[PDB]
């Protein structure tokens, strides 16, 4: 019917030789795919992202700091002159960046990019923040409190300790 | 419930009136009735006697007989019983009603009946049988009906075959007819035109479209017209006479089809003499025409100076190229073209449609026009109005509209098309309401031109002054109007070419000749008509190439100037920039705008690249932003169906004067006469392109054969239509890949038809 | 002056120096293929190559001879590595093909455990040509399922693919393609082939067996072609297509009366003697390997005034001496005797068939196998009773249960494939309180869908694996399976057992059939050596367990593949068996 | 919904014969069609309530231990759930499918799953061998007419609107006005300009 | 070096088709459920998955155990042409000091080059 015909053409969005799609276990796309030297990452349905390919090697797929970034800059270009909307800040391997700000206000925020209780301070004043030992630690002090319903260990000055033990915590 | 409306051959039972009860009251009791025979399979309850009001009535049937007049089928073609006024069987609940089907028969009691016989014999060997192999399902058809025979009615299938053959052949749109055993009855299903053929490099094969799979599949072969049928075919031509012509092979891939052509046939009296100037006369003649060879082509600017045999003024002829075992009433193509031959032999037409023809199973016409002075010479006023080939490519297509059906052509189902300098000419007729109240064309093919154009039309007083100008050139007078006439009405032809050749070069005064507004055939310009509100819809499709341009338009124009002792000077580079972008083109403003967006150096001396940055900025101007208007004004106001392409730059066959788009749909890879010059990627691409311009022509879209089958085009991509709006805008472009793109020349056609067009009115 | 004094070789027509037909070209670049995939695991056994120079050579590293101080071997390295440097498609099909069968083997070798090795007939799709080298019309490809029609120079023919149909789809020859579309369309066939006059061209003329009509003619004239194919102009009272080939190996001896090819055909080298067809294509079982091969045709006439067998033909021995002529019948190639083998006797004297008369409509289309069964048996923990209540009863169950289905995990919506009937459960009582059931899983390949199923061995595993047969080899052995009877439980026992051929294994077993009307005409066992098992009981026959019999005398049946034979009138009778008309 | 008959136009929309029943009439046509749109304003859906919604309404009303759950778009969820109990997979009539009955986790409902069929697809074309005919991607020829076109973008988007139509929105207007093809056709033999349509079809200017 | 010499290992004890690595280079790899491959102590996955990143480390391996294989061979069957090489030309080594740190100076002495 009509209606049939509305939801293939919706669907045919985005539609385009002796490729294998890889799958896991469960049936889903693995989201890395390769054929003939090229590797790309996928979505659910398997289809490729824009800036994914790359010759000679394998990528890595998008993460949650870079997924907001490319989607509050596709909102900034529709912001008018002279304004700002806020834009999450990533390093190069996908993480949060330790301090946001945003009209001249900074916290100090987690791996998830949420704000820091406590840790808010004005744009040019110095702020301390939690170190990346701290934060994974406190974030699995957690996986495990959830799981019965290793977590990280933390030299001096917040430094990761270089050895490293497993189990419960004590 | 049945859904055939109409049953012929039934046998009724028992006939009961039931105007004293509701409705409902009076199916139950029939439905009551025919369960109480046991001879019964089924009832009618229905208003008799209509005309007079209607009486309700049950008749108990013992045969439904010949099931026809489905409200189901039919819709577009129809050829069996409808339309019974005297009767009522349509509202609800009314209808032919069938007791369920069951294998098991009637008690053997019951009394036998059979569809009356046939009064007259049906051969089966006038029939061609079909295997499955020859047909391919299509349930987007539509030209098709249907009839059902009730399986106790007849008593074997060849009665059932030969009731339904008969059908068939009473009927002269009637083609095919296909049978099918169903559990209750045989099904008939009867079909139009719908065949459907794929082509390649080395066979052609066809086959027929059905809308469902039958067992038997009879088809009624197509009988020539009665003149046609021998290689030298002799068709009559009404209050003329005898048209002869001959017969031509024809190789597509490894495939050879018989194409009869007739060569030079005149729709109008030579202008000669007093006719020189003026509107096209009747043609008076009788007895056999011999049109197997081709006739002279008409005067263009820049004919070489020893004339060529094939160069006159008598150049008012036709070319019909038919293939033969056409279906009935074929589509027909009516091209205008003048040849600037010098290649094409005296046996040969410069542009065959033969291939086009046998690939696209229609029906070519070419025909030549005065063109230049000869054509459109015009004083701007009644004196003299002008138009001349105007009213030449009327008169042709008026004889099209009159002697097609002879040649197996729809006047109703006619192409106009023309190329270059007459795509802007033979626009005019898509702005005129005698054309369109006369119905000459359907559809319109215009490869590279435009109504749009800045050149469209010639304003009155630079036609007076152009007119004089001429008359100076030959030594004529320009006193008077009545005057000057009389005295270039007894020049040579040579004289007066030259004359029009030496005033049209582009580097000098650049006076071309054109259509005026005159307000007989042409009452106000096209852009006023096109502001209107369409009257009637005509299906376009438009292109233009990249190797299009003013200069090598005017080729032979340069080539006779530089023969005459003529160089490029510096005055010849400013009147080349001036005369290009200019004459009511700009004004001071415009020429600055245009230097600036082209980087046109007037003060330079390097032809080379002042012609090529001039041509860019022309080509532009002149013919690819106009057409890019047409479409889309075409589009935005519904005028019909848009298409557009867009030919890509070639550097592979600059000796042809053929552009790129018009040597790939008229077929040129295929011609003898160029044999070892194409490629076979040429040939296939070739060969695409002639199945999507015979879509058009025999549908009005690129994408289909049949106007009422719907299946998708397996020969190349799909065409989409042109949507006039930002973002859309997509044409067809005519590489090897045959892609689809969007936005053509955007940036550059933004320039003239936004900027320039916004200086101009101010 | 065509002396022979040099070398020789055969050339494609571009000059390509690789005589073949098209097809038979075609055919030999598979077989090649095939062969280097086979060399590929031999080396691979045999260890004379890294693991990971195949690996170099994909990333455009060769290492040359000179820099390996490598001195040079028979199967020296060069032969190996440009399989492998063009990165082509051709070399990605050669590693995957010789990867599959290395494992395979090796599995089969030290322990054949898990499953059965795949049907020798499910490998690269390979052209069928026919006698000549020419394209057959249909192609094929076991594997898949999947039929279409190909022209005369192998080009598929759009829209004429099918999958899994029940029967195999019929395909014009060349002569008949050509003569439709020149009635169609008059698309003709050029008969001077250079600068035709129109009555140059004529529309081809077929036998009703296919092949081009000796003569061809336009309104120009009349000439000869090959029967095979129209090229025509045999310049050697039209050449028969023996005297074409006579002016396939050995040139053919043929008789007099028209050309026809003599029936015993020889070669003067190899000591085979054989039958030929009228065609002149080989007889299939008739190669003696001897003198005096049995290609005499009978002194008896057919049985039902039938003026010759279709597929076949009645190849009896010499003029037996008492008046025997013993004779058998012997179908073409492409086709099958749907009754099985039988001796036939003719009466030279009486002039009458002894023995049951053959049967003229028995020769027929074989088609793919049709079906795939398993079977598994467990175990139901009074007698003397009607148990056929709980064969519907146990159905049931399995009905409800979801093992009278197969889900298949789709994209979108999920197809359910049944595999079951009145006849999947069979119960018989072995002792007390112990009932004995058989489960038997069977199904269609045309309900199989070919878009989630590709292969037959994807159809296999979706039977016998997690989610038919493991899913109910768990349920079993887990002992949830009860039946609710009158507020009574039948619990069932934990032990599951599955056929693997007259040998209960602990692993099921896939067994290929047909459908209800084909009967079989390859035995079960060897249904891996021979893709096409099934063919239609013809018009004088009837379908009974798995096999089709003759109408009895007195008896007739019109319509293929049917289940009874009509009797005839009470006033008439059939004189022989096999009747196939009214 | 009582419907009021005083102020209904006519239309242009009609065949040339005058319909068999009732429910052919564009009487019934306009009925329906402000139906819908009244619907949509009092519930979000150009519908009526699907299957699903029915069911799991008249769980919640009469507080059952298994209340379906629906879609936005009317059709079941894979994934159903019981109160503290089992879960399991179902098919678009709502029954479970046999063998999918999950205890503490929502069921691995397998939704997309193009991949094993994709990845099977290339192994028999991989194994199909070097040369011969063979046994995400854009249906035949839908990509160049709707969206080479440019014909359905447009359609998408709000106009001078930020508001984004759903997918089903969509589809529920589609064959609100639109019941069959035949229909269609109707409309456009019938409607020269796209100004003039929602007038002919709900005898007025009704969605204002 | 351990990952090249354990190439080498199983190319003499034949484990694995020849054209398995060339697949990998290609991005296809066979799943071990639809090989029906029971799996073994050195499985499939080791070996893959150093091959199915086409990273320069597998180059590097996949080169470095190709030169180790021939050489080998070479001198088991005739050590006729030349010299093996010189077991201190092999890849760099970095050299290091008493407690784990970077001697300032480094050397390769299978090209005389040092930092
Ligand atoms: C089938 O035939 C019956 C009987 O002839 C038709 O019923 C008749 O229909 C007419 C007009 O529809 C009724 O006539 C009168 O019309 C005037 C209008 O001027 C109205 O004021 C009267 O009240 C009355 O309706 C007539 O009464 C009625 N007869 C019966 C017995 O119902 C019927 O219309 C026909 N059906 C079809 C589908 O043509
Ligand atoms: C409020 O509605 C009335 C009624 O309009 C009719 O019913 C609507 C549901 C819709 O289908 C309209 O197209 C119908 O015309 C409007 O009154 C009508 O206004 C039009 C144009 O102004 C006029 O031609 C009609 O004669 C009016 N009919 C009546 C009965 O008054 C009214 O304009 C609407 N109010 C607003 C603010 O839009
Ligand atoms: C259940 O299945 C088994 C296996 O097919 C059947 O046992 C076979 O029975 C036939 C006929 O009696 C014998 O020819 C075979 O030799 C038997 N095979 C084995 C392995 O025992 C058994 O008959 C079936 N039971 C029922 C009730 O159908
Ligand atoms: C079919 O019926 C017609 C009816 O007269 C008659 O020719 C004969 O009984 C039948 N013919 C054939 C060919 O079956
Ligand atoms: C052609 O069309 C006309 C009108 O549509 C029709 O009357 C005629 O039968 C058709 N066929 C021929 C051969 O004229
Ligand atoms: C490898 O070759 C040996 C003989 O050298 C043979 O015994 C063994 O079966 C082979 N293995 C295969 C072919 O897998
Ligand atoms: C391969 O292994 C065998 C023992 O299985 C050994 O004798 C031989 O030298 C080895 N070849 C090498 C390491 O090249």
């Amino acid at each position: 019917d009509l209606g049939d015909v509305m939801e293939m053409v919706f669907s045919s969005q985005g539609c385009g030789s002796l490729f294998v799609p890889a799958c896991t276990a469960e049936g889903s796309y693995e989201e890395v795919q390769c054929f003939a030297g090229d590797c790309w990452c996928v979505d659910a349905q398997g289809r490729e992202l824009a800036g994914s390919r790359v010759r000679g090697g394998r990528p890595r797929c998008p993460t949650e700091c870079e997924k907001q970034r490319a989607r509050m800059q596709s909102l900034l270009g529709s912001q008018p002159a002279g304004s700002s909307l806020f834009v999450p800040a990533c390093t190069s391997k996908g993480n949060f960046l330790p301090v946001q700000c945003f009209n001249s206000e900074c916290y100090c925020v987690d791996t998830e990019g949420q704000p820091i209780p406590g840790t808010r301070s004005a744009l040019g004043e110095p702020k301390k923040c939690p170190s990346p030992c701290q934060l994974q630690a406190e974030r699995a002090f957690l996986g495990t409190v959830r799981t019965l319903v290793y977590i990280p260990q933390c030299s001096a000055s917040g430094q990761w300790s270089p050895v490293q033990c497993d189990g419960p915590p004590e | 419930r049945l859904p055939f409306q109409k049953l012929t051959g039934i046998s009724i039972r028992n006939k009961v009136p039931m105007s004293d009860k509701s409705i409902s009251s009076g199916f139950f009791e029939c439905e009551r009735l025919c369960d109480m025979d046991p001879c019964c399979t089924g009832f009618g309850f229905l208003n008799v006697s209509q005309l007079k009001g209607g009486e309700v009535t049950c008749l108990t049937l013992n045969s439904l007989g010949l099931q026809t007049c489905s409200e189901e089928y039919g819709g577009v073609w129809r050829i069996l019983d409808c339309g019974s006024p005297d009767t009522e069987v349509r509202t609800y609940p009314f209808g032919w009603y069938q007791k369920p089907v069951s294998p098991s028969d009637a008690p053997s009691f019951c009394p036998s009946v059979a569809l009356p016989a046939l009064t007259e014999n049906v051969a089966l060997d006038s029939w061609q049988s079909l295997a499955l192999s020859s047909v391919i399902v299509d349930p987007s058809i539509r030209n098709f009906d249907v009839a059902h025979i009730s399986t106790a009615a007849v008593g074997n299938f060849s009665a059932a075959r030969d009731r339904c053959l008969w059908e068939c052949s009473r009927h002269q749109d009637c083609l095919v007819t296909t049978l099918q055993t169903q559990p209750g009855a045989v099904r008939c299903m009867f079909y139009a035109d719908t065949q459907s053929c794929t082509h390649s490099l080395q066979a052609q094969n066809c086959r027929l479209l059905l809308h469902e799979e039958a067992t038997y599949i009879y088809r009624k072969p197509n009988i020539p017209l009665p003149g046609f049928g021998t290689s030298s075919p002799s068709v009559p031509i009404a209050t003329h006479g005898q048209l002869l012509g001959r017969s031509q092979a024809i190789q597509v891939g490894t495939s050879w089809k018989p194409v009869d052509q007739f060569l030079g046939v005149p729709y109008a009296a030579p202008p000669l003499g007093e006719k020189r100037f003026r509107a096209p006369e009747h043609l008076n003649w009788t007895g056999s025409w011999e049109a197997t060879k081709p006739r002279a082509r008409c005067w263009q600017p820049g004919i070489r100076t020893p004339t060529p045999p094939g160069v006159s003024e008598d150049c008012l002829y036709l070319n019909v190229f038919v293939p033969q075992n056409m279906p009935p009433n074929a589509s027909v193509l009516v091209f205008f073209h003048n040849a600037a031959e010098g290649k094409g032999s005296g046996d040969r037409p410069a542009v065959d449609g033969s291939f086009l023809a046998a690939v696209g199973n229609l029906i070519v016409v070419t025909a030549s026009y005065r063109t230049g002075i000869f054509g459109f010479l015009s004083s701007g006023s009644s004196e003299l109005s002008g138009n001349w080939g105007l009213l030449d490519q009327v008169v042709a297509l008026t004889w099209v509209q009159t002697h097609i059906q002879a040649f197996g052509g729809d006047p109703r189902r006619v192409t106009l098309a023309a190329d270059r300098g007459g795509a802007d000419i033979a626009s005019i007729h898509l702005v005129t309401t005698r054309a369109a109240n006369s119905r000459l064309f359907r559809r319109a093919v215009l490869m590279g031109g435009s109504a749009l154009s800045p050149a469209a039309v010639i304003r009155p007083e630079r036609a007076r002054q152009q007119a004089a100008a001429l008359a100076k050139e030959v030594g004529c007078p320009s006193s008077s109007v009545q005057e000057m006439v009389s005295c270039l009405r007894q020049e040579p032809a040579r004289i007066l070419n030259d004359a029009q050749t030496k005033l049209l070069a582009v580097s000098g005064p650049f006076h071309y000749w054109g259509p005026v507004v005159d307000g007989q055939y042409l009452r106000e310009t096209p852009a006023r008509v096109l502001q209107r509100a369409p009257r009637v819809k005509v299906d376009l499709l438009i292109g233009s190439s990249q190797d299009d341009g003013l200069i090598n338009r005017a080729k032979a124009v340069k080539q006779f100037e530089e023969s005459q002792g003529r160089t490029s000077s510096k005055t010849a580079f400013y009147q080349a920039l001036q005369n290009s972008l200019g004459g009511e083109a700009a004004d001071a403003g415009v020429q600055a705008a245009a230097t600036w967006y082209y980087s046109l150096e007037h003060d330079s001396d390097d032809x080379a690249s002042f012609s090529r940055a001039l041509e860019q900025a022309t080509r532009d101007y002149f013919i690819i932003c106009p057409v890019i208007d047409m479409a889309s004004h075409w589009a935005r106001t519904v005028r019909g169906n848009v298409f557009m392409y867009h030919a890509p730059e070639s550097y592979s066959h600059s000796s042809l004067e053929l552009l790129t788009d018009v040597l790939y749909a008229f077929g040129l890879p295929f011609y003898p006469a160029y044999e070892g010059q194409f490629t076979l990627e040429e040939k296939s691409l070739s060969l695409k392109i002639m199945q999507y311009f015979s879509n058009f022509i025999r549908s009005g879209n690129p994408n289909y054969p049949h106007e009422f089958s719907r299946r998708a085009p397996e020969f190349a991509a799909p065409w989409p239509d042109f949507v006039p709006r930002d973002g859309a805008e997509s044409y067809k472009e005519l590489s090897v890949l045959l892609p689809n793109r969007q936005g053509l020349k955007k940036a550059d056609c933004s320039f003239w038809s936004k900027y320039i067009q916004s200086l101009k009115a101010s | 002056a065509h002396f022979d004094l040099r070398s020789c070789w055969c050339v494609d027509e571009a000059g390509q120096k690789l005589c073949p037909g098209s097809c038979e070209e075609v055919k030999l670049r598979v077989l090649q293929f095939i062969r280097e995939a086979e060399e590929i695991v031999t080396y691979s056994n045999s260890s004379r190559f890294p693991l990971g120079e195949s690996f170099l050579a994909a990333k455009g590293i060769r290492l040359t001879d000179e820099e390996l101080a490598f001195p040079p071997l028979s199967p020296s390295r060069e032969t190996f590595l440009e399989k492998f440097l063009s990165g082509s498609d051709y070399a990605i099909r050669l590693a995957a093909q010789s990867t599959f069968d290395f494992y395979q083997r090796r599995l089969v070798t030290l322990a054949e455990s898990p499953r059965a090795p795949s049907p020798v007939w499910s490998s690269a799709y390979l052209p069928q040509c026919d006698a000549f080298g020419g394209w057959e019309p249909v192609q094929c490809h076991a594997a898949t399922g999947h039929c279409w029609c190909v022209d005369g120079k192998g080009e598929y023919v759009p829209t004429s693919l099918t999958a899994r149909s029940r029967q195999i789809p019929q395909c014009p020859t060349s002569c008949e393609r050509l003569r439709a579309s020149g009635l169609l369309s008059s698309w003709k066939q050029a008969g001077v082939q250079a600068e035709p006059s129109p009555k140059d061209l004529f529309i081809p003329t077929c036998l009703e067996t296919g092949e081009f009509a000796r003569l061809q003619a336009s309104e120009a004239g009349t000439w000869c072609v090959d029967p095979a194919s129209g090229e025509g102009v045999p310049p050697g009272q039209c050449p028969s297509l023996c005297e074409v080939l006579q002016s396939p190996g050995y040139s053919p001896a043929c008789r007099a009366e028209d050309g026809g090819f003599s029936p015993v055909q020889c070669d003067p080298a190899q000591g085979s003697c054989w039958c030929v067809l009228g065609s002149g294509e080989e007889v299939p079982g008739t190669r003696v390997a001897g003198s005096q091969p049995a290609c005499e045709s009978p002194q008896c006439p057919l049985p039902f005034s039938v003026a010759d067998v279709a597929g076949g033909a009645i190849l009896c021995e010499r003029a037996s001496g008492a008046a025997g002529q013993r004779c058998q019948l012997r179908c073409s190639q492409g086709y099958r005797s749907a009754f099985p083998p039988e001796p036939l006797l003719c009466s030279v004297q009486r002039r009458r068939w002894e023995s049951r008369p053959p049967q003229p409509r028995a020769c027929q289309r074989p088609q793919f196998w049709q079906t795939l069964q398993t079977q598994a048996q467990f175990q139901l923990l009074d007698y003397s009773g009607l148990l056929l209540a709980f064969q519907v009863f146990l159905l049931d169950e399995l009905t409800a249960r979801g093992f009278c289905q197969i889900q298949v995990k789709t994209a979108g919506t999920p197809v359910s494939i049944p595999v079951c009937d009145d006849s999947s459960v069979k119960v018989e009582c072995l002792s007390r309180e112990r009932l004995g059931v058989n489960i038997t899983w069977k199904l269609q390949l045309v309900d199989a869908p070919p878009a989630s199923l590709p292969d037959l061995q994807d159809v296999e595993e979706a039977l016998a694996g997690k989610y038919l047969a493991g899913r109910f080899a768990d349920l079993i052995q887990s002992g949830t399976f009860q039946l609710h009877l009158d507020s009574k439980t039948f619990s069932a026992d934990t032990s599951i057992r599955f056929l693997q051929g007259d040998r209960f294994g602990i692993s099921p077993r896939t067994q290929f059939g047909c459908l209800e009307g084909f009967g079989r005409v390859v035995a079960a066992s060897d249904a891996s050596q021979d893709a096409l098992g099934c063919v239609k009981c013809p018009e004088g026959s009837y379908f009974q367990d798995e096999q089709c019999i003759p109408c009895p005398a007195g008896f007739y049946q019109e319509q293929a593949g049917s289940l009874a034979c009509v009797p005839c009138p009470e006033g008439r009778t059939t004189v022989y068996a096999g009747a196939f008309s009214q | 919904l009582e419907l009021l008959l005083d102020e209904i136009y006519d239309t242009i929309f009609a065949g040339l014969d005058l319909a068999s029943t009732f429910a052919e009439t564009t009487l019934y046509r306009i009925l329906q069609r402000r139906f819908l749109a009244v619907q949509l304003v009092i519930s979000g859906r150009f519908r009526c309530p699907t299957k699903c919604e029915v069911e799991r309404f008249a769980a919640t009303s009469f507080r059952h231990p298994y209340v379906p759950s629906c879609h936005p778009d009317g059709e079941y969820q894979a994934a159903q759930c019981q109160q503290g109990g089992p879960c399991w997979c179902v098919d678009s009539r709502g029954q479970e499918i046999p063998g999918t009955r999950q205890r503490g986790e929502p069921p691995s409902c397998a939704e997309d799953q193009s991949c094993p069929s994709e990845r099977r697809r290339a192994f028999s074309r991989l194994r199909f061998g070097p040369s011969g005919y063979f046994s995400a991607s854009c249906p035949p020829s839908i990509k160049e007419l709707f969206l080479d076109s440019g014909i359905f973008q447009p359609m998408l988007q709000g106009r001078d609107t930020r508001f984004v139509a759903p997918e089903s929105l969509l589809k529920e207007a589609i064959r609100g006005l639109f019941p069959s093809r035949e229909l269609a056709r109707l409309a456009l033999q019938f409607t020269t300009n796209a100004k003039r349509l929602q007038q002919n079809l709900f005898g007025g200017r009704f969605l204002v």
